[PDB]
RNA sequence: UAGCGGCGAGCGAACGGGGAGGAGCCCAGAGCCUGAAUCAGUGUGUGUGUUAGUGGAAGCGUCUGGAAAGGCGCGCGAUACAGGGUGACAGCCCCGUACACAAAAAUGCACAUGCUGUGAGCUCGAUGAGUAGGGCGGGACACGUGGUAUCCUGUCUGAAUAUGGGGGGACCAUCCUCCAAGGCUAAAUACUCCUGACUGACCGAUAGUGAACCAGUACCGUGAGGGAAAGGCGAAAAGAACCCCGGCGAGGGGAGUGAAAAAGAACCUGAAACCGUGUACGUACAAGCAGUGGGAGCAUGCUUAGGCGUGUGACUGCGUACCUUUUGUAUAAUGGGUCAGCGACUUAUAUUCUGUAGCAAGGUUAACCGAAUAGGGGAGCCGAAGGGAAACCGAGUCUUAACU
């Protein structure tokens, strides 16, 4: 049979054109009162994801 | 395609069965308990190609010792006097020369005592 | 060109398809692959599950100074298991047709090289008879052969099926394997025509 | 050639690692998995995404966006595969036919990826700033 | 994929497309006119097919051997060299095989068509109420009540009835589309206890069915149920007449058969463990994984007028088995009485990476038609373009009011 994709994994990942993965950041749901400007700034923009968790990705989601 | 192995194992078994062909009781005609005695055979034979190079030395060497001794120089001096005169011959052949040439051999000793 | 034994005509076939340089690993996948395709691979052995048995335990874990077993049907037992019971399963592998054509181009080059490749005017036994087919190969001076023909006589065909060495193939029908395994090839003048418009 | 003188080519076939053969074959005995373990157990092995309890990456990361329906019903087209159909008329049904985009797909886009030669008219499709630059300077009047 | 999902594990569509196969009608009824389409039988016609079958080609001589099909040398049939048998491997010795013919009788088919028996086609009328829908509770839909359309309903209710109603995924309105609440319908599709024929990069007696053999037997169990072991003399029984020892025995030894009887029925081959008989050397003052390097003697072979090989191994330096598991094992930690046989990284489909072969901005077909490993069939897939949550824009675009 076919692999399945880990839908969860499907859902907070997007493939880039190299071949890496944007995601969106964590800390910006909700208790942000108490967080600074800077950090809800810098968290508000999607992120490429490390090298070390890259593999775990791949695998999740083999078609892309 | 079923591959029965009864004519394969029998000859691995003859051939190491062979190798014993000597040692004390289930050695000798057990191949379980021949195994060993092989590999033990052979780890034994790979250590003592390197002992007969040294046993042997020894012997050599206590020919010498004991044949300088009889003409009045221990083997220390002796084969430092050899040396000291620049002779190149070695222990193999000065215990074989001590043995049987004893007429010669004093040759060396006499040799060794200039120096 | 082609030259004849009987005519000595100039059949201008093309070049790419008759003298070409003979690529090996092609020509083999490919022949390795129609091998393949001819094996219907029905066999298969039981799995534990599929011998006839309990699945009692033959005696109980412990206290008996045995080897803990749990079925008859296990494979380190005698009389069933077969850990790894083969099914019956489909050896044909798929080749490109880009592939295909161009191993028949390599190989149909190669029998002009090494002048196995008879090629022909019309050939046609007269009556559907076997005496008169094996006496005149001995004129035409073959044993083992691929009589490929554009237009497949009965006649011919009829009188080549008790004959060993030889055999009698449609144009449209020749395969890889054929072509090497055989001494030589004696193509028509039509079948070569048709071959040469097939392969392209 | 005959049917044994052939041979396949060097580096084609790596016969296959083949375990519990031996000390000789290298691998054999735990054939190359170690000694005990999850790991070295028959089914053995985490499932994918495990980090060993710890939360997983694909769980620990907030999921965005949402997949749109408009974008499924959308091609993108290449300027190098314009002039493939009929001349030089390209609206949709046209295109369709020559096999460029698929079947189920209203909206269209053409996009400047190089190389025009003939003078197409490209009728009832969206195009490019850079394609309309190119598809004019070929010859071919959009729209 | 879209979705569903302690949005975890997982589950997983439809639209649209390519194929195989194609076929539609009856009722909730009134006119003239009526056996004419239709089938459902009794049938009638060939063609059969099937359950018995018939014919069916052409080789000899030497050599080896127990025996010829073998070798060697010359023939001949072949729409028959599929295959099995025959004293070793047979185109031509036999049974078959290809090919041409068959059925008194029973039957399963496809068309004429006499027909107890059935209604043409045709205007009109009809169009399925405790129903659809709703409340409550469950279930089925990929869809876990969720914003949940759709269908099935246990329960309580309740329309319009074709200016009517259903649906188009909360819902509403416009458009489009269908017509529920009654029925019957072949083919493509699934299966093989069973009957043939044929084929295996299937097994060859610890395998293959549990079962090659009087096996679902012996035996075990109150019973449900479980469940074995056990193949081969030889070409032909020519299966050893007859003597001898012994208990008018078992068992042997001669004779005789046969190519062979260590092929004599406990019967092809006959391994190992294990148990003997005889020959050579060593062995009763000598300590230990029993070997290993050194090495006298003694016993045997060869050719030479001197040296080697083989068996043995007095004495002597070194030397604590194998596996597993372990920081670490001679360990007094694990496992093995020994031998023989069997016994463990596989198979299918998806996926990424390495090598290799093809063709190359292209590559490539899937099912399927195919007498078929060709050739069609590009439905699709993947690639050549990405950014964005998305509309959208696109060699740019996102971010932002805007970007040096
Ligand atoms: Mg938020
Ligand atoms: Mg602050
Ligand atoms: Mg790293
Ligand atoms: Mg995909
Ligand atoms: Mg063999
Ligand atoms: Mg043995
Ligand atoms: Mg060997
Ligand atoms: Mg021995
Ligand atoms: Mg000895
Ligand atoms: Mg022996
Ligand atoms: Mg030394
Ligand atoms: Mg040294
Ligand atoms: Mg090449
Ligand atoms: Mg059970
Ligand atoms: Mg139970
Ligand atoms: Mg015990
Ligand atoms: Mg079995
Ligand atoms: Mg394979
Ligand atoms: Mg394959
Ligand atoms: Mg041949
Ligand atoms: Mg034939
Ligand atoms: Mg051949
Ligand atoms: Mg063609
Ligand atoms: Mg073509
Ligand atoms: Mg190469
Ligand atoms: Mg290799
Ligand atoms: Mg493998
Ligand atoms: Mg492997
Ligand atoms: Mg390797
Ligand atoms: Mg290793
Ligand atoms: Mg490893
Ligand atoms: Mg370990
Ligand atoms: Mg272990
Ligand atoms: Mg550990
Ligand atoms: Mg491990
Ligand atoms: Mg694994
Ligand atoms: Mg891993
Ligand atoms: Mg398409
Ligand atoms: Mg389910
Ligand atoms: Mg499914
Ligand atoms: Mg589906
Ligand atoms: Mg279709
Ligand atoms: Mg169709
Ligand atoms: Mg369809
Ligand atoms: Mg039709
Ligand atoms: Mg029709
Ligand atoms: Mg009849
Ligand atoms: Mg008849
Ligand atoms: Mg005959
Ligand atoms: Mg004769
Ligand atoms: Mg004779
Ligand atoms: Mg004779
Ligand atoms: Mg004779
Ligand atoms: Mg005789
Ligand atoms: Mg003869
Ligand atoms: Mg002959
Ligand atoms: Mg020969
Ligand atoms: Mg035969
Ligand atoms: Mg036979
Ligand atoms: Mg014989
Ligand atoms: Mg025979
Ligand atoms: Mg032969
Ligand atoms: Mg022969
Ligand atoms: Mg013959
Ligand atoms: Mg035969
Ligand atoms: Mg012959
Ligand atoms: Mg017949
Ligand atoms: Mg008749
Ligand atoms: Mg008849
Ligand atoms: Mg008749
Ligand atoms: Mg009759
Ligand atoms: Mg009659
Ligand atoms: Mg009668
Ligand atoms: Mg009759
Ligand atoms: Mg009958
Ligand atoms: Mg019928
Ligand atoms: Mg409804
Ligand atoms: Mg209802
Ligand atoms: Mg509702
Ligand atoms: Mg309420
Ligand atoms: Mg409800
Ligand atoms: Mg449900
Ligand atoms: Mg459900
Ligand atoms: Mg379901
Ligand atoms: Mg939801
Ligand atoms: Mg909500
Ligand atoms: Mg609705
Ligand atoms: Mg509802
Ligand atoms: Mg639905
Ligand atoms: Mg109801
Ligand atoms: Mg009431
Ligand atoms: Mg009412
Ligand atoms: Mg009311
Ligand atoms: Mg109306
Ligand atoms: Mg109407
Ligand atoms: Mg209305
Ligand atoms: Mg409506
Ligand atoms: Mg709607
Ligand atoms: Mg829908
Ligand atoms: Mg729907
Ligand atoms: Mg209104
Ligand atoms: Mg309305
Ligand atoms: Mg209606
Ligand atoms: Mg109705
Ligand atoms: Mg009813
Ligand atoms: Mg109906
Ligand atoms: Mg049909
Ligand atoms: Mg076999
Ligand atoms: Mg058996
Ligand atoms: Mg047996
Ligand atoms: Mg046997
Ligand atoms: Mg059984
Ligand atoms: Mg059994
Ligand atoms: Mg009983
Ligand atoms: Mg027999
Ligand atoms: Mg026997
Ligand atoms: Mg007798
Ligand atoms: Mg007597
Ligand atoms: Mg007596
Ligand atoms: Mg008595
Ligand atoms: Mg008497
Ligand atoms: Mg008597
Ligand atoms: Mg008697
Ligand atoms: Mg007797
Ligand atoms: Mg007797
Ligand atoms: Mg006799
Ligand atoms: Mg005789
Ligand atoms: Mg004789
Ligand atoms: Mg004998
Ligand atoms: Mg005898
Ligand atoms: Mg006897
Ligand atoms: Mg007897
Ligand atoms: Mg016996
Ligand atoms: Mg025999
Ligand atoms: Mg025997
Ligand atoms: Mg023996
Ligand atoms: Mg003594
Ligand atoms: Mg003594
Ligand atoms: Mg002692
Ligand atoms: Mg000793
Ligand atoms: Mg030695
Ligand atoms: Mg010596
Ligand atoms: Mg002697
Ligand atoms: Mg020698
Ligand atoms: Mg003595
Ligand atoms: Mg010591
Ligand atoms: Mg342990
Ligand atoms: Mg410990
Ligand atoms: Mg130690
Ligand atoms: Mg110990
Ligand atoms: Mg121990
Ligand atoms: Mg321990
Ligand atoms: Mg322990
Ligand atoms: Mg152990
Ligand atoms: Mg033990
Ligand atoms: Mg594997
Ligand atoms: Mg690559
Ligand atoms: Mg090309
Ligand atoms: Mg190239
Ligand atoms: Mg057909
Ligand atoms: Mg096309
Ligand atoms: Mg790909
Ligand atoms: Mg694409
Ligand atoms: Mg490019
Ligand atoms: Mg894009
Ligand atoms: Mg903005």
């Amino acid at each position: 049979p076919k692999i399945k994709t880990v839908r969860g994994a499907a859902k907070r990942f997007k493939k880039t054109g190299k071949g890496g993965f944007k995601h969106k950041h964590a800390n910006l749901r909700h208790i942000l009162t108490k967080k600074a400007t800077k950090r809800k700034r810098h968290l508000r923009p999607k992120a490429m994801v490390s090298k070390g968790d890259l593999g775990l990705v791949i695998a999740c989601l083999p078609y892309a | 395609a079923r591959v029965k192995r009864g004519v394969i194992a029998r000859a691995r078994h003859k051939k190491i069965l062979k190798q014993a062909k000597g040692y004390y009781g289930a050695r000798s005609r057990v191949y379980r308990v021949a195994f060993q005695a092989v590999i033990k055979a052979g780890q034994y034979a790979y250590r003592d190609r390197r002992q007969r190079k040294r046993q042997f030395r020894q012997l050599w060497i206590a020919r010498i010792n004991a044949a300088a001794r009889q003409n009045g120089i221990s083997y220390s001096k002796f084969i430092n006097g050899l040396k000291k005169a620049s002779v190149e011959i070695d222990r193999k052949i000065l215990a074989d020369i001590a043995v049987f040439d004893k007429v010669a051999f004093t040759a060396l000793v006499e040799k060794a005592k200039a120096a | 060109e082609l030259v004849l034994k009987d005519a000595q005509s100039a059949l201008t076939v093309s070049e790419t398809t008759f003298g070409r340089d003979f690529n090996e690993a092609l020509v083999h996948q490919v022949v390795v692959a129609y091998a393949a395709g001819a094996r219907q691979g029905t066999r298969a052995q039981k799995t534990r599950a599929e011998v006839t048995g309990s699945g009692k335990k033959p005696w109980r874990q412990k206290g008996t100074g045995r080897a803990r077993s749990g079925s008859i049907k296990s494979p380190i037992w005698r009389s069933g298991g077969v850990t790894f019971a083969a099914r019956p399963q489909d050896h044909s592998q798929k080749v490109n047709k880009k592939m295909y054509r161009g191993a028949l181009k390599s190989i149909l080059s190669e029998l002009v090289r090494q002048d196995r490749l008879i090629v022909v005017e019309k050939f046609s036994v007269e009556a559907p008879k076997t005496k008169l087919l094996a006496q005149k190969l001995k004129d035409m001076a073959l044993e083992d052969v691929l009589i490929i023909t554009g237009e497949l006589d009965e006649n011919l065909f009829l009188a080549a099926r008790n004959l060993h060495k030889v055999d009698v193939r449609d144009a449209t029908g020749i395969d890889p394997v054929s072509l090497i395994a055989f001494d030589k090839v004696v193509m028509t003048a039509d079948a070569v025509k048709q071959v040469e418009e097939m392969l392209a | 050639m005959r049917l044994n003188t052939l041979s396949p080519a060097e580096g084609s076939k790596k016969a296959g690692k083949r375990l519990g053969r031996g000390i000789g074959s290298g691998l054999g005995k735990t054939g190359g998995r170690g000694h005990k373990g999850q790991k070295s157990r028959s089914g053995g092995g985490v499932r994918r995404g495990f980090e060993g309890g710890q939360m997983p990456l694909y769980r620990r990361l907030p999921k965005f966006g949402f997949t749109s329906r408009k974008a499924a019903i959308t091609a993108e087209i290449r300027l190098s595969d314009l002039a493939k159909v009929e001349g030089g008329v390209v609206d949709l049904n046209t295109l369709k036919a020559a096999n460029i985009i698929g079947i189920q797909i209203e909206f269209a886009k053409v996009i400047l990826a190089g190389e025009v030669t003939t003078p197409v008219t490209v009728r009832g499709l969206r195009v490019t700033k850079g394609a309309r630059a190119a598809i004019e300077a070929a010859g071919g009047k959009i729209e």
